[PDB]
RNA sequence: AAGGGCACCACCAGGAGUGGAGCCUGCGGCUUAAUUUGACCAACACGGGAAACCUCACCCGGCCCGGACACGGACAGGAUUGACAGAUUGAUAGCUCUUUCUCGAUUCCGUGGGUGGUGGUGCAUGGCCGUUCUUAGUUGGUGGAGCGAUUUGUCUGGUUAAUUCCGAUAACGAACGAGACUCUGGCAUGCUAACUAGUUACGCGACCCCCGAGCGGUCGGCGUCCCCCAACUUCUUAGAGGGACAAGUGGCGUUCAGCCACCCGAGAUUGAGCAAUAACAGGUCUGUGAUGCCCUUAGAUGUCCGGGGCUGCACGCGCGCUACACUGACUGGCUCAGCGUGUGCCUACCCUACGCCGGCAGGCGCGGGUAACCCGUUGAACCCCAUUCGUGAUGGGGAUCGGGGAUUGCAAUUAUUCCCCAUGAACGAGGAAUUCCCAGUAAGUGCGGGUCAUAAGCUUGCGUUGAUUAAGUCCCUGCCCUUUGUACACACCGCC
């Protein structure tokens, strides 16, 4: 709570630097092209974005 | 250019705008009669073409709804002033339309309507609105603990091949 | 390609461009009686081989072989 | 001025792409300037192999999630000064142009 | 919450500035992409408009990961009465060269 | 006592719910409202500041 | 649960009564035995706090001791 | 219970294997404060789960309220907020204590009411996904049989990948699914074109030559869009088209559907994607600001910080990698790819040529690249060519362990990774059993992507070298149909 240690834990990597850009979650993140989504989030947009499961 | 980003990462950043955009008008326009939308963008502006079914509620009292929606969008994405339009205009046929149904049997289902009475009424609908075949699936439990699944088609439909892609919409 | 692969397609390439340019400049009677004994001693010095490789699937190492499954 | 310039077309749905790749070419005729053919560059493939499942539990299953990329350069040329003389776009949403000077 | 009184009215008048306004959910934001000279966290705007939404002044829409708050007329009416503005000041979506 | 060493079920149609089953009830053969149907269903800001700031 | 340190008593402010810390003398003589944090930014309202062996502005107008 | 049919997640005949050793990694068990947790064909290199912090949900301690809003108190004569010094604490958490400042209606307290939660419930649910099943099965109209539910159609049989068709036929005609469809592979010296792909021709060269080749040979040397200073798309890219259809022949077959053989042909079965009516109380509340209900909510199961933990080992199991060698290992030389990525709203993190220093991991300065322009003609491995070894647990094996050095990070111990010198463990082709598979397939062999501050034994792709065996069957194992039995219909996890 205080300003000294309420952020001073470093996140500018690793895993918690991360996150999904729809549901914050950090499993199964997908960071290729900038896409920067959750996986699930993703197949859930896939057509939206203009991902098409061509075979 | 450096300053630029690869094509590859544009077009993406394009579609999580699209994807975005369809999202937050769904859960702001969800009982607006929602159907769809567009944007075109050029170097000029980028404009956005909201379809829906109550185009005279949509807009505002003069417009303010959506002059209050077409700067939210720009104070979200960081957009030129001049350069982002929004408009809205009806949908055609609106009984072909998956989504335009799909939120209107939301509302009767909201209103307490008996289950097979509503999606009876909206397959009507649809099929005396011109279809070759219609499909409406409510799952989900109702005074008990079990759930189950209503099943109400008729007309013809497709499942496999590409066809399936731009003859059957789903919402 | 590989080794292999470049050999083939070299000899194959000659024999082609030989037949072909016989063909274009002087008679075809005499590029038959040449062509006859190429494709019957190998098809393959005339015509290319249509066979290229096969996408591999999510349910194995390769095209066909699939993963260890146990039950116990 | 002596002016040239390159037009880059990028589009996602090639039938677009091919249509405005045709009026372009079109007006170039129509305002007699010289034009180059249209070239192609090899299409980009934007491939993610996610999982179906939301979950652990399945048979391994594998999604494999396409983008086709596909761009193409129109040259104009002319000896008199060009961007005065063409000021047309005739777009359609789906594909974007950026024209840039062909010495620079 | 803790509010200073400069934090309160500046994000006060730029809702009444421009009748909307957004907001990336992170509390532990620094500075929030407007008003950054003004130096103040995204959290104090989040606390200020949700507690305007809950006396009901302001109708909270929320997407992936931003707030879209909307102005009401009685939001309106409650902010000329806090910081003293006559009857005829209003935010670009009520009113445009109209 | 009805389940394994882990917890899961020996009998999975061993219905473990008092009120309902393997299979869904309609409750009063589909009647009344709020309920499946039944046969009888089927038939301006900086000019105020440009001017308070200037004395 | 069953921690077994005691539930440790936040601290609890004097609620002191009016400042009070400068007189006037032969019927009204600004007198003041509070020192001043000369800051430019703390500024000359703001009074430094008196301590046994050390002087410390309300702000962060440092601390001077006597060495 | 019987009869037909199908299937390399069945067999045959084979191939490579696993189970035998070491090691990586995942379950169960043991221990622990915690070793967070789901899942037991269709769980066990799965939760894209390669965790030092975070992740993190677990354990030990310590901050904050980020408890809105309404009401009642306290209040500018003070509601209250932070705070240098000393103790105190791991802490430079004014967390607490002495200490006075400072802050100034923003808060504090009490009553309600929020809210949040990787908390419980997947046996309350949506959505998604898996499986039966990707097998071939599913349903109307009209008509016939019936008092009726219902039934025929949907079938003795031939055929196919397929209720796919042909055929007998109280049925005729349809619809879903299969097919068809989309993408992909091979062929078009046919069209369209390209300095971000180039190819032939030519001009300079550089070298080889000169015995003499001279319209000689090599050049990823330089130029011919340096724009007037060559043509063209064969090679590359990618659009529009074409092309194959059992089409030609012969034979078998009811001579029908089709099957087989052969000529010509690029191709005579290219792989995938999608995928019915329904069922599995199948998996997921730990993907979600998807969610009902319950629990917790200020000594917090909210949330932050620090440390530990997810690795911990008397043992059992699964997926794997490295080997057991001479078809080899080492040393050197020669030497050909294709997928595809590459500088970031948050987000501080890119691929990297050249030159120099270092033996190496690496270090330093200039570059290039948001990309058919640069890395990059991606000079990859295997393989090929020569030398050594010599049947020896040996120059196989590189497990275990010691010492030292670099990169990344706030942090490397429980060793992150990498480099060098050491030691050299079992293992000499693996029991009963058991997996996968039919043509560029298996198999060896590397390289990309995802994971990534650091990184692959995983996964997903790509390419290279490239076969043996078979064109069959129900014997085993499963699955489907028909018949049959039923006291089952919540439907055998049943009734009794
Ligand atoms: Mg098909
Ligand atoms: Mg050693």
């Amino acid at each position: 709570g205080h300003q000294q240690l309420y952020w001073s834990h470093p996140r500018k990597f690793g895993q918690g630097s991360r996150s999904c850009r729809v549901c914050s979650n950090r499993h199964g993140l997908i960071r290729k092209y900038g896409l920067n989504m959750c996986r699930q989030c993703f197949r859930q947009y896939a057509k939206d974005i203009g991902f098409i499961k061509l075979d | 250019m450096a300053v630029q980003i690869s094509k590859k990462r544009k077009f993406v950043a394009d579609g999580i705008f699209k994807a975005e955009l369809n999202e937050f008008l769904t859960r702001e326009l969800a009982e607006d009669g929602y159907s769809g939308v567009e944007v075109r963008v050029t170097p000029t502006r980028t404009e956005i073409i909201i379809l829906a079914t109550r185009t005279q509620n949509v807009l505002g009292e003069k417009g303010r709804r959506i002059r209050e929606l077409t700067a939210v969008v720009q104070k979200r994405f960081g957009f030129p002033e001049g350069s982002v339009e929004l408009y809205a205009e009806k949908v055609a046929t609106r009984g072909l339309c998956a989504i335009a149904q799909a939120e209107s049997l939301r509302y009767k289902l909201l209103g307490g309507l008996a289950v097979r009475r509503a999606c009876y009424g909206v397959l009507r609908f649809i099929m005396e609105s011109g279809a070759k075949g219609c499909e409406v699936v409510v799952s989900g439990k109702l005074r008990g603990q079990r759930a189950k699944s209503m099943k109400f088609v008729d007309g013809l439909m497709i499942h496999s091949g590409d066809p399936v892609n731009y003859y059957v919409d789903t919402a | 390609g590989g080794h292999v692969a470049q050999i083939y397609a070299i000899r194959q390439s000659i024999s082609k461009a030989l037949v072909a340019y016989y063909q274009k400049y002087v008679d075809e009677a005499s590029k038959k009686e040449i062509k006859d004994i190429l494709i019957q001693y190998d098809r393959t010095l005339l015509v290319a081989d249509p066979r290229r490789c096969e996408s591999k699937k999510f349910g194995g190492p390769g095209a066909r072989a699939r993963y260890q499954k146990s039950y116990r | 001025a002596i002016h040239r310039i390159r037009i880059t077309l990028t589009s996602r749905n090639v039938k677009s792409l091919e249509k405005v790749c045709a009026d372009l070419i079109r007006g170039a005729k129509e305002k007699n300037l010289k034009v180059k053919g249209p070239v192609r560059m090899p299409t980009k493939t934007l491939r993610i192999t996610t999982r179906k499942t939301p979950c652990g539990e399945g048979s391994k299953t594998w999604d494999r999630f396409q983008m086709r990329i596909h761009k193409r350069l129109i040259d104009l040329h002319s000896p008199s000064e060009i961007v005065k003389q063409i000021t047309s776009i005739s777009i359609e949403p789906g594909v974007e142009v950026e024209v840039t000077i062909a010495d620079a | 919450m803790l509010m200073p009184k400069k934090n309160r009215i500046a994000i006060y008048e730029l809702l009444f500035k421009e009748g909307v306004m957004v907001a990336k959910k992170d509390v532990h934001m620094p500075k929030h992409p407007e008003l950054a000279d003004k130096n103040v966290p995204n959290l104090h705007v989040m606390k200020a408009m949700q507690s305007l939404k809950s006396r009901g002044y302001v109708k909270e829409q929320f997407a992936w990961r931003h707030f879209y708050w909307y102005l009401t007329n009685e939001g309106i009416q409650y902010l000329r009465d806090y910081l003293h503005l006559p009857p005829e000041i209003v935010p670009a979506t009520l009113r445009r060269s109209r | 006592d009805g389940f394994d060493s882990r917890g899961k079920r020996e009998f999975d149609r061993h219905s473990g719910s008092d009120r309902s089953g393997l299979k869904h009830e309609d409750k009063r053969g589909g009647s009344g409202s709020h309920n499946w149907g039944t046969v009888k269903d089927e038939l301006t800001l900086d000019e105020w500041k440009a001017i308070q700031n200037k004395d | 649960y069953t921690t077994p340190k005691k539930n440790k008593h936040k601290r609890k402010k004097v609620k002191l009564a009016v400042l009070k810390y400068y007189k006037v003398d032969e019927n009204g003589k600004i007198s003041r035995l509070r020192r001043e944090c000369p800051s430019d930014e703390c500024g000359a309202g703001v009074f430094m706090a008196s301590h046994f062996d050390r002087h410390y502005c309300g702000k962060c107008c440092l601390t001077y001791c006597f060495n």
